[PDB]
């Protein structure tokens, strides 16, 4: 569910 | 040794003889208890009036600082001339009166505000009905009850009786309680609602997950007490919702302390329940209690769901908030350090900080006597392990109001929570020397939401955590936060602030340097309850000023009566934040201060016998509190049973001068009536006086 996103 | 377990108990003597009591003493002369009634049924007035009728527990449950009825049946009628007894509440294995864990409850003529006591309110035959009042600062937990009869030989005490064990919880309904919440709809949602909704997903595709908090289910209250015992939390601190919430933030996660839930994000979840399979807190908590070991597995919303159960169950109002694009700062500098290789790609090895699609934590409602006034209210608490705080995975309570203005120096863990909602992204090139390449000021904390009152809808609460992106205050508060982590002095004073009138906020800058500076600043003026809970911001301004060298500069900000008068309440104070940046040096000057408005008195007195049907003279007295002449003063007198409403006008009242108005009234409703006086003039307005009268 929660996940780390890549930097924009 | 530490008295840190509610479950443990000492053995109180039933025949507590003192000294060398002669054989053949006859204790028959003294009262003994034949029966104790707690009127503890879920339909009866104790549980109904204490808002504890929903628990699936058959023991008496009450909330602290509020009275409840019990009945004691004695062997013969209690006779105050010859008999003396007290009720006792006792908690833990090592109770001590000076710790709050042995509580003697004297039988008194009249209950006293804030004090433990029991009043006899009815006597029939051998029984006495008592109204027992607990302290609003009482330890929260499960107490053993005893009745102790005093004799020349020592105390005669009732035997251990599990059936009279009494739970005392936090009381959001009691105005003297640290968790007091003055709004019934909010108390119903944040204490009594045992289901909720937790928002997740993406900012533009918002998903909703239902969640059963189940705080009233059989076993849950007991498990919450067990959680504190498992923490080895000293009993003496369990009446403090700052401590209880901080303990809860550690204990709901398994790290450090064998707490409730084991976090996992590995998409496999070996030998447990996947985090997304849970739909509520009850199974998790009951399994923790029964296995006496951590439960596998959870992620942020599951930690938040269980923590919410824990809070509401104990009676601390609580809600779950979701932050989209939630920053995780790993090196406590309140920014996202993104190290970029020379190729331009992100160095995954050096970059430690991270950003989550969303993260969920809790807010708990409480005063903060440990912080200056203004910082009570919602406190961020987070049981999801991310960073250590003083040696353990825990987080909060952090005042959301402190976070908003960047005053992250105020405990606990405010800098981390600030970075979660508003850290900048700093793109850095590490070279073989470190070069900053770009700054993203708006990525983090795009939206913060919680369940609405009264429905399953979303409430946007981003503004409670941070000023709006692109506003100057958002930058000034961030720079303040970074500061707490030029030879210019800044102070401010609120000058002669009288309730009902305009007043000046005076901000002073002293430039002791030989440089000219430019200042960019903001002011935030707020109403705060007397207990230090914030109510509302009533004025916010940004301004620029130029500071000449070797000079002092005052900036007068007018605060008009119309800006605050609509939002005042009894004994409210005013809370001001001034934050200024010296532009050339980037230096930040930040102060916060609170002030009490001077309150002009109106005095009401009565002359003549106050009997419905005959004349009485009401004397309303008003003294001009200003150094200025009041003009066109209207005084009003109101008294729903006592007087038809009346007015007197004074064209002019000179400075510091007193006026009196005599009004003859004839009451038409006997008993406890009331007189209310009001004064409004051209400058000073809506000042009141009052007097309870007995007709
Ligand atoms: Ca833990
Ligand atoms: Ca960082
Ligand atoms: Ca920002």
């Amino acid at each position: 569910x929660x996940a780390l996103l890549p930097w924009p | 040794p530490p008295n840190n377990s509610n479950a443990a108990e000492d053995d109180l003597p039933t025949v507590e003889l003192q000294g060398v009591v002669p054989r053949g003493v006859n204790l028959q002369e003294f009262l003994n208890v034949t029966s104790v009634h707690l009127f503890k049924e879920r339909w009866d007035t104790n549980k109904v009036d204490h808002h504890t009728d929903k628990y699936e527990n058959n023991k008496l449950i009450v909330r602290r600082g509020q009275s409840f009825y019990v009945q004691i049946d004695f062997s013969r009628p209690y006779d105050p001339r010859r008999d003396l007894f007290r009720v006792e509440y006792v908690i833990g294995r090592y109770p001590q009166e000076n710790k709050g864990t042995y509580i003697p409850v004297p039988i008194v003529s009249e209950l006293q505000s804030g004090k433990w006591g029991a009043k006899i309110v009815m006597r029939e035959d051998r029984s006495v009905r008592l109204s027992i009042q607990s302290s609003p600062k009482c330890i929260v937990g499960k107490f053993r009850m005893y009745v102790a009869v005093w004799t020349p030989y020592g105390v005669l005490r009732t035997s251990r009786n599990p059936e009279t064990d009494t739970y005392i919880l936090f009381n959001p309904w009691c105005e003297d309680d640290a968790v007091y919440l003055d709004n019934e709809k909010e108390r119903e949602e944040y204490v009594l609602n045992d289901i909720g909704v937790i928002f997740y997903g993406e900012v533009n595709d918002i998903k909703t997950r239902s969640w059963s908090y189940g705080q009233f289910e059989d076993g849950i209250l007991d498990t919450c007490l067990y959680v504190m015992d498992r923490a080895q939390m000293d009993l003496s601190g369990r009446g403090n919702p700052i401590k209880v919430s901080r303990v809860g933030s550690a204990m709901v996660n398994a790290k450090d302390d064998e707490g409730v839930l084991v976090g996992s994000w590995d998409n496999i979840y070996a030998y447990g329940v996947p985090p997304s399979a849970w739909t509520g807190s009850v199974d998790i908590l009951l399994e923790y209690r029964s296995s006496e070991n951590p439960v596998r597995y959870g992620q942020c919303w599951v930690f938040a769901g269980v923590f919410n159960t824990f809070l509401r169950c104990l009676g601390i109002p609580a809600r779950i908030v979701t932050n989209y694009f939630s920053a995780h700062d790993n090196d406590a500098n309140l920014q996202m350090d993104i190290f970029l290789e020379e190729d331009g790609n992100v160095n995954s090895k050096l970059t430690k900080d991270s950003v989550w699609n969303y993260h969920c934590w809790n807010e708990a409602w409480m005063t903060r006597p440990d912080l200056p006034v203004g910082f009570g209210g919602w406190q961020a608490v987070d049981s999801t392990p991310q960073e250590n705080s003083d040696g353990m995975y825990r987080c909060g309570p952090a005042s959301v109001q402190a976070i908003k203005h960047g005053h992250v120096c105020f405990q606990f863990d405010a800098p981390f929570v600030f970075a979660e909602v508003n850290s900048d992204l700093i793109y850095i090139t590490a070279k073989k020397t470190h070069v900053v390449e770009n700054v993203d000021a708006t990525h983090i904390g795009k939206l913060i939401v919680t369940k609405q009152i009264g429905g399953d809808g979303m409430m946007d609460i981003t503004d409670t955590y941070k000023f709006q992106e692109g506003q100057e205050e958002e930058r000034l508060a961030l720079e303040t936060a970074l500061m707490y982590g030029s030879n210019v002095d800044m102070d401010f004073e609120v000058e002669n602030a009288v309730l009902g009138k305009d007043f000046k906020l005076s901000i002073t800058f002293r430039n002791n340097s030989h440089n000219r500076y430019t200042i960019t600043a903001y002011l935030s003026a707020n109403i705060t309850f007397y207990t230090g809970v914030p109510k509302a911001e009533f004025k916010k301004e940004t301004f620029d000023v130029t500071l000449e060298p070797l000079s002092f500069k005052k900036e007068a900000v007018l605060i008009q009566a119309g800006e605050y008068m609509g939002q005042l309440l009894e004994q409210a104070s005013l809370h001001f934040f001034v934050t200024a940046r010296i532009n050339e040096t980037r230096d930040v000057l930040a102060k916060q201060k609170s002030t009490v408005l001077t309150i002009p008195e109106i005095i009401i007195k009565v002359r003549g016998t106050q009997v419905v049907g005959s004349d009485m003279t009401v004397i309303v007295e008003f003294t001009n509190p200003l150094k200025e002449t009041l003009r066109n003063v209207w005084v009003h007198l109101d008294g729903p049973g006592v007087t038809r409403p009346m007015k007197k006008m004074f064209r002019e009242i000179r400075p510091n001068s007193t006026v009196q108005w005599e009004e003859v009234c004839r009451p038409w409703v006997s008993g406890h009536r009331k007189l209310i006086a009001s004064m409004s003039s051209d400058s000073l307005r809506h000042v009141y006086g009052e007097l309870d009268v007995q007709i």
